[PDB]
């Protein structure tokens, strides 16, 4: 009697993810005209309003 | 252009600007001091992620 078996197994897999965002806001802003304490506190830098 | 800041007057109720004290004398030497005003604020703000 004769009798052989033969397997063979493989497996293969790769997975991959990327994901970039990115989002730049400037504002400025330009007054001329006022030397009193109203345009002193006018002139801060920090909400155009 | 200084002469600006406060004055007040309780006895008559009287609120009135910087009258008091406002004349700047020129130093021959010095052509003009030309008053003027200006205040520019600039923001340059980038924000980047990666």
């Amino acid at each position: 009697g004769v009798s052989v078996g033969k397997c063979r197994g493989i497996l293969n897999e790769i997975k991959d993810r990327n994901k970039r965002d990115t989002m730049v806001e400037d504002l400025v802003v330009l007054v001329r005209g006022g030397a009193s304490e109203h345009i002193t506190t006018l002139a801060y830098q920090e909400l155009p309003t | 252009g200084e002469w600006r800041e406060l004055r007040y007057d309780s006895t008559c109720e009287r609120l009135y600007y910087g009258d008091d004290e406002k004349y700047f004398r020129k130093p021959y030497n010095f052509l003009k001091y030309h008053f003027e005003a200006l205040a520019d604020t600039g923001i340059s703000s980038e924000f980047y992620d990666n």
